[PDB]
């Protein structure tokens, strides 16, 4: 079990947003087919007796691949192997299970369940390479549902994390 | 294979020794008072 | 066979809780029992505290009692 | 677990393979687990009889295979077949192949009908005297005796110390000396000085008496005659003596019922009507236990009917040993009559011997039946009665040796912890040892938590366990848990512990228990220091007794190895006698459970013992006589 | 040679009224039941001897005050024999008294089955009967040597010192035995339906509910101004940057600082379970 | 207010002459009780046993000894001279008018006020079957005439530093006193509506008895039952507003400090973290 990490496949799907030297190996992307029962091929081998753990961490990496592509409705289909106990969570986990998922609510046009899931995108959020990264797209989807139900404690508190010119035209919405 | 019957001995252990001590627990509990204020 | 994996991954589960009703129950063990131990303990009328002075070569020791006179009494074992 | 008959003659028709006897043990895998891992009597009795033919054609085999086939089943027309097709060889050695190994293997009620019923069969009247039992006890009284080599000076250490009333010095060293010679016959210890031969007690002449049920086992007419004046044509006092010779009679005997049938009715009936004197219940004590062995293995009216009679004379004496020969009338399945006479009187007498006698009773009437007995081990749980629960636990495991079932344990938890009373605490202790066969390392694993825990009871049922699984096998983990049951001043806490080091030190010397040395120590000079009690006296010699009985040549073991059963006198015996609280003479059923470890030859014609030079171990440090 | 001593619930608790909480000067009775000697021990029926400024006197041994006992024995229904007689001592370390072993002695030629049951009323106090008993020999090895109490390990008798070891020597004055407890079907869940803990408390719909009024408000300042304080005297105790653990207050110090207060949140959050919400079981 | 305290004796010392003379079913055992009151509260301590007897069929055979059974309060004199008679107890399973006729008789040896209590043979019930009488002239309205009547008043047994701890060491079995005892005595109090409920099934017969052959009708319990309805149900809705609103305020205060009193056993982390360093000699 211990032995299949997360981060074994987790660096394919990092040079497709590239789009200057890789894309895959070809424009088209017709190789991605394979890559998608590549994806899913762990899925198949995760069973009633295999699987108690890198099961947890095989459908996130998939799930956070239908933001722009794959169909974000086999995730309602999805709830059905959606349960499962819950081993362990160790270090930058808590970063990586929403932050993606924080757009869902982009769809189903809904707003308090957006308070609930939005602090994941912020729990333990900055890290070495993450720092401009991957904090950027934090505050920029924390921002705006501040202004949807509740308000913004300070405009300069999120300077710390986030550019303020980022979250600039945020502050006129306000 | 023929470990698969020998797989219920500490299988049966954690089972019979968890709700023997939890009912004891509140025997233990209401007879504490009993001997406390004997002495 | 799933019944000879899934019955092997029940037992480090259950494991740490019995740890513990065995610590819980090992703890009213030394609770009742040191109660029943007060019976033995107080059947003499107390004990005494006084200053030492000195002491002596002949495994004996100085001690001056507060309200009485200096008695040279014995140790024990342990000092 | 799948209960399929098509597959189980299919698979075997799969394997052509005809060493015979070494390819028989690919069929015994299937067939030795029928006990153990199948709980089902379907399976047991409408299968094997499909390979007892198959095996029986050819007679080249193994045989061990079918002994284990005839054990539970209770029926003779298996072993009736056997010596059929054996016949028409007329070799003694081939007949009798299988009938040697069917001592411990078939029950009482097969045994009797190899005797008598076979007359008229076409069997060897030579081997009617192997099936009744006689060549087992009787190899032992040569192996107990010229290969026994003790030092009296054990003994004689606690020779002249003092001189204890009661029983004590007439019993504990009467008991040890009844371990120590039993089966040489030697009574010169007891007649060593006068003085203290003459000085004992009431009940310590009725041990006294009942000392020699135990040294003269295995004889016939040496068994009641060792003593005149306690035989009919002479008296000795108005008090109670001759109870003990009828006390431990039976013991001395290798079943036979037709001795005591008409011997023991006859001071029944004349005693049944009313006892008044002291010299009534003399008689009447000892004959309403011993009355059971016609009644032993085999249904019996007239030890039911006529030991009903004794229980309304309003006598505690003889009416505790009335219940138990009523008990011992029906070995097997049982009647649902006879269990609800004995439940009906236990509301009328106000004795509590008698009253727990009717309980114990009925855990001896069902021999088997264990799921289906739940009916009655409800009711006697369900009384607040302290002396009506008593079998619901020797009653539920019997078959379970070796690995059990939870769900019987289970059951015996929750009774157990929430109640402090003593008869419902220690009735679940004996079902305790018997699921504990299985493993002697698990031992002091699941009963553990009795030793953690500070009380009397508590830590009493501790070391039972220990006495049973891990007395022959011996454990490395049994030290530490024996040490707080030491320095426990109470007797049956220090006494529990005491039972547990002479059971598990039995067959113990130097390198293979190291610590012996400082364990003698507990079963000597407790009796120098006077500041115990007097049963840390009386288990000093009675403990120290169990190890060197018959010169360390005999332990403790309830199941054996060949056929993985149990013995009929070896589970009861060891059940009523750690009870010291009610009847404090009962050391002498300890007898009945000596198993010796051995290997005995068997003359083809005669059935002798050969001489000749046999291999096993030629040093001293491994397996070796133990000694000082 | 030996015997053991069993007593039911009815005849356990009469005297020990006037015994235990009906303070010093006690007084005696006579036990009924029967039995088998040497074996078995019972007693049933007991009623008590008359007072007087002496206390235990020949007067109240004369059978004159039986005399009028004794036929309302079949009047009542309740009549047996005697198995002995009772009495009480305010806890003698020794030698208790033996006016009452030289009643014992005149009435064991007629009978032989008396037993002598004495109960302290003074150590008493702890709930459990103090087990004593003096008894003739029975069937004699005690005019020299004999152990009584059958099962002779059994459990150690205690007491305190003298007549402990004074067993051996005096055996023929007296005889130990064992008292034990018993009770019967209808003595057993019978008395516990209406006993249990404190009382029965008949009518259980009776509460304290009827009766808020004002109370109610009084709860509700109960589990604020208290816990108010334990608010700050939890943050002020803890506050200390001393620790340095070994010995110094820890013995108890910081129960009513730190853990009480939680335990004191939890005196005002189980009043608040006592009644709870919806007591008036459903309805509107 | 008179508050009858009976001790458990009592109903031990009946309830072994009901298995000697093996009365029950319909036969009553009559009893005096004892005691020391001048005040209003009773108390009933001792009691004894008067040997009665009636016949079935009829309710007017009575014989009851009047100076033969004083000899054990005589004897009783001797031991405690402070309690005298205050009263006296019968059985009556079916309730025989047989009290109701004379009260002179038992009040002349009894310079208390009249009592009478009920001691079952069979005292089964899960209630409180134990019921006491006071015999006094009572106005009834029913229309006939005022007489003297039985007036029911609680009662409850008694426990003394002798038997308190002297029952609970017989039982030692199942007590369980804790804060969970709410459970217990809720459901007692959910059976003590099914315990009424069942006497409302009585009730249900009570029409069944106007049902039957010449039965008159009692019109002081039709004075109870008629106010059954505008007594406590929709008309409580009106009051339901403000009234849910006290119950949500236990709510309140009770969940913000459960969770935090819950908070302090944080250390069994930090002393388990401890040992992990210590495990250098270990």
């Amino acid at each position: 079990l211990n032995l299949i990490n997360a981060k074994l496949w987790f660096y394919i799907y990092l040079s497709h947003e590239t789009l200057a030297r890789s894309s895959e190996e070809i424009n088209s992307d017709n190789q991605n087919i394979i890559l998608r029962s590549t994806m899913m091929k762990f899925l198949k081998i995760a069973s009633l007796k295999h699987d108690n753990e890198t099961k947890a961490m095989l459908i996130n990496l998939i799930l956070r691949d239908f933001l722009n592509n794959g169909e974000v409705d086999s995730a309602s289909d999805f709830i059905s192997k959606l349960e499962y106990p819950h081993t362990d969570v160790s270090s930058s986990l808590e970063a990586r299970y929403f932050f993606y998922l924080s757009k869902i609510n982009a769809i189903q046009l809904d707003y308090s369940t957006a308070n609930e899931y939005i602090i994941a995108a912020i729990r333990k959020a900055p890290h070495n390479s993450k720092s401009l990264g991957f904090l950027q797209q934090s505050n920029k989807l924390h921002c705006c549902i501040q202004l949807l139900m509740g308000d913004i404690p300070e405009l300069s508190f999120f300077h710390q994390s986030n550019m303020q010119k980022s979250l600039l035209p945020y502050y006129h919405l306000t | 294979y023929f470990k698969l019957k020998k797989l219920e001995k500490e299988y049966e252990l954690l089972t019979l020794q968890e709700d023997y001590i939890k009912d004891e627990q509140r025997h233990l509990k209401r007879e504490l008072k009993r001997a406390q204020e004997e002495v | 066979e799933q019944k000879i994996q899934e019955t092997e991954l029940k037992i480090r589960s259950k494991t740490e809780n019995v740890r513990r009703l065995e610590a819980q129950r090992n703890a009213l063990n030394d609770k009742v029992r040191f109660i029943k131990d007060e019976l033995r303990l107080l059947q003499e009328p107390g004990s005494y505290v006084g200053e030492v002075i000195k002491i002596v070569s002949d495994k004996k020791v100085l001690v001056k009692v507060q309200p009485e006179g200096k008695y040279i009494v014995d140790v024990a074992k342990d000092i | 677990e799948g209960y399929r008959l098509d597959i189980i003659e299919s698979a075997l028709k799969s394997k052509l393979d005809q060493s015979t006897s070494e390819n028989v043990k690919i069929i015994n895998y299937l067939l030795t687990l029928a006990i153990t891992t199948v709980t089902n009597s379907k399976f047991r009795s409408s299968i094997l009889r499909k390979s007892f033919d198959f095996l029986m054609n050819m007679p080249n085999c193994d045989y061990l295979t079918l002994n284990k086939v005839v054990v539970n089943l209770n029926d003779a027309g298996l072993a009736l077949q056997l010596f059929k097709k054996l016949k028409e060889e007329n070799d003694e050695g081939l007949s009798a192949q299988i009938a040697f190994d069917l001592v411990s293997s078939a029950s009482q009620q097969l045994l009797e009908i190899l005797v008598t019923e076979l007359t008229a069969q076409g069997y060897d009247p030579a081997l009617l005297n192997i099936l009744s039992g006689l060549p087992t006890c009787d190899y032992y009284n040569t192996f107990l005796l010229n290969n026994k080599n003790i030092d009296i000076g054990l003994l004689n250490k606690s020779k002249s110390s003092l001189d204890g009333k009661f029983s004590l010095f007439h019993t504990a060293v009467s008991v040890a000396n009844g371990f120590m010679h039993a089966g040489t016959t030697d009574n010169s210890f007891i007649k060593a000085n006068l003085p203290w031969l003459g000085k004992a007690q009431n009940w310590a002449k009725f041990t006294a008496t009942a000392s020699l049920g135990v040294i003269h086992k295995g004889n016939l007419l040496e068994g009641k005659k060792v003593m005149a004046p306690y035989l009919p044509g002479s008296r000795a006092s108005s008090r109670f003596i001759k109870g003990g010779s009828l006390y431990g009679l039976g013991l001395i005997y290798a079943g036979f019922g037709r001795d005591t049938t008409d011997y023991l009715k006859n001071i029944i009936v004349e005693n049944s009507g009313t006892s008044g004197d002291e010299d009534v219940d003399v008689l009447l004590h000892g004959a309403s236990l011993g009355i059971g062995l016609a009644a032993m293995g085999s249904a019996n009216i007239e030890v039911y009917e006529a030991l009903k009679e004794v229980l309304y004379n309003d006598s505690a004496t003889s009416g505790e040993a009335a219940a138990l020969g009523m008990g011992l009338c029906m070995l097997g399945t049982g009647k649902p009559e006879a269990i609800h006479d004995m439940f009906t009187y236990s509301q009328e007498t106000q004795h509590g011997n008698i009253t727990r006698g009717l309980a114990v009773g009925l855990a001896l009437i069902n021999y088997g039946r264990q799921e289906l007995a739940d009916d009655l081990i409800t009711k006697m749980l369900a009384s607040d009665e302290s002396l009506l629960r008593y079998g619901g636990a020797f009653t539920i495991a019997l078959a379970y040796a070796g690995t059990g079932n939870n769900s019987a344990v289970k059951r015996l938890l929750h009774v157990a912890v929430s109640d402090s009373n003593d008869d419902v605490r220690r009735a679940a202790v004996i079902a305790l040892g018997f699921v504990l066969l299985r493993d002697y390392t698990t031992v002091p694993r699941i009963v553990q938590l009795l030793s953690k825990s500070h009380n009397a009871h508590v830590r009493c049922g501790t070391a039972f366990a220990l006495g049973i699984a891990c007395a022959g096998k011996g454990l490395q983990s049994a030290i530490d848990v024996l040490d707080p049951l030491t320095k426990d001043p109470v007797d049956f806490v220090r006494q529990a512990a005491m039972i547990a080091l002479s059971m598990i030190l039995i067959q113990q010397t130097e390198k293979l228990n190291p610590q012996v040395a400082d364990i003698n120590k507990n079963f000597l000079s407790v009796i120098t220091n006077k500041h115990q009690e007097g049963l840390a006296k009386f288990g000093a010699c009675v403990a120290q007794g169990i190890m060197n009985a018959g010169g360390r040549n005999v332990t403790i073991q309830l199941e054996n190895a060949d056929t993985g059963t149990l013995d009929t006198k070896s589970v009861v015996g060891l059940v009523m006698f750690s009870q010291f609280w009610y009847w404090f003479p009962l050391a002498h059923f300890l007898s009945l459970s000596f198993t010796p470890t051995t290997v005995i030859g068997i003359r083809g014609s005669d059935q002798a013992i050969p001489k000749f030079q046999m291999n096993c171990y030629a040093k001293e440090d491994a397996f070796s006589y133990p000694r000082m | 040679t030996k015997e053991t001593v069993y007593i039911s619930s009815i005849a356990l608790l009469k005297m020990l009224k006037h015994g235990r909480a009906g303070v010093p000067m006690e007084v005696m009775g006579l036990m009924l039941g029967e039995f088998v000697d040497d074996y078995t021990v019972n007693v049933v029926d007991v009623f008590a001897m008359p007072q007087s400024g002496t206390g235990v006197s020949v007067e109240a041994v004369d059978d004159v005050f039986q005399a009028k006992m004794m036929d309302m024995l079949k009047q009542t229904g309740r009549d047996q024999m005697v198995v002995g007689w009772y009495h009480s001592h305010p806890g003698f370390g020794c030698w208790l008294s033996s006016v009452d072993v030289n009643t014992q002695k005149s009435f064991e030629q007629l009978n032989s089955r008396a037993v002598a049951v004495v109960v302290d009323p003074i150590q008493s106090v702890k709930g459990k009967v103090v087990i004593d008993a003096f008894r003739l020999i029975d069937t004699g090895a005690l005019i020299n040597n004999l152990e009584p109490r059958q099962t002779t390990s059994n459990t150690g008798l205690l007491n305190k010192a003298n007549i402990q070891a004074l067993i051996h020597g005096l055996n023929r004055h007296y005889y130990s035995l064992n008292i034990d407890y018993h009770k019967t079907a209808k003595e057993t869940k019978m008395l516990m339906n209406l006993h249990k803990e404190q009382w029965q408390s008949g009518l259980k719909m009776y509460d304290y509910e009827e009766k808020e009024e004002s109370n109610l408000a009084a709860t509700k300042s109960m589990v604020k101004i208290a816990e108010q304080y334990s608010k700050r005297i939890e943050e002020e105790k803890e506050l200390t940057e001393e620790e340095l653990k070994t010995r110094y207050v820890g013995r108890q110090d910081p129960k009513k600082h730190l853990s009480e207060t939680a335990d004191e949140t939890l005196e005002n959050n189980i009043v608040s379970v006592l009644t709870a919400g919806v007591n008036s079981v459903a309805i509107k | 207010h008179e508050k009858v305290t009976i001790a458990p004796l009592v109903l031990l010392s009946a309830l072994d002459h009901y298995e000697r003379t093996q009365t029950k079913e319909n036969k009553r055992c009559v009893g005096v009780i004892l005691g020391d009151a001048n005040s209003s509260t009773i108390r009933v301590t001792n009691s004894f046993a008067l040997p009665f007897e009636e016949d079935e069929k009829n309710s007017d055979v009575w014989f009851l000894d009047h100076n033969y059974i004083e000899n054990m309060n005589e004897m009783c004199k001797k031991i405690n001279a402070k309690e005298k008679l205050i009263g006296w107890y019968h059985s009556g399973p079916k309730l025989r008018a047989s009290d109701l006729k004379i009260n002179e008789l038992f009040k002349k040896y009894t310079q208390n006020n009249p009592l009478l209590l009920i001691v079952d043979v069979k005292q089964q019930g899960v209630g409180l079957p134990t019921d006491a009488y006071v015999a006094i002239e009572q106005v009834k309205d029913d229309g006939t005439s005022t007489e003297k009547t039985f007036l029911h008043l609680p009662c409850t047994i008694e426990a003394e530093e002798a038997e308190e701890i002297g029952v609970e060491h017989l039982l030692r079995d199942v007590r369980d006193q804790a804060a969970g005892g709410l459970s217990i005595r809720l459901t007692n109090q959910l059976k003590s509506l099914k315990g009424l409920q069942s006497k409302l099934k009585d009730v249900v017969e009570y029409l069944d008895k106007v049902i039957n052959k010449e039965l008159p009708i009692n019109h002081t319990i039709l004075g109870k039952l008629q106010d059954v309805f505008n007594l406590l149900n929709n008309l409580q809705k009106a009051l339901t507003v403000k009234t849910n609103d006290e119950l949500m305020v236990i709510y309140i205060s009770n969940l913000v400090r459960s969770i935090i009193a819950f908070d302090d056993l944080i250390e069994n982390k930090i002393q388990n973290k401890k040992i992990q360093e210590q495990r250098v000699k270990d």
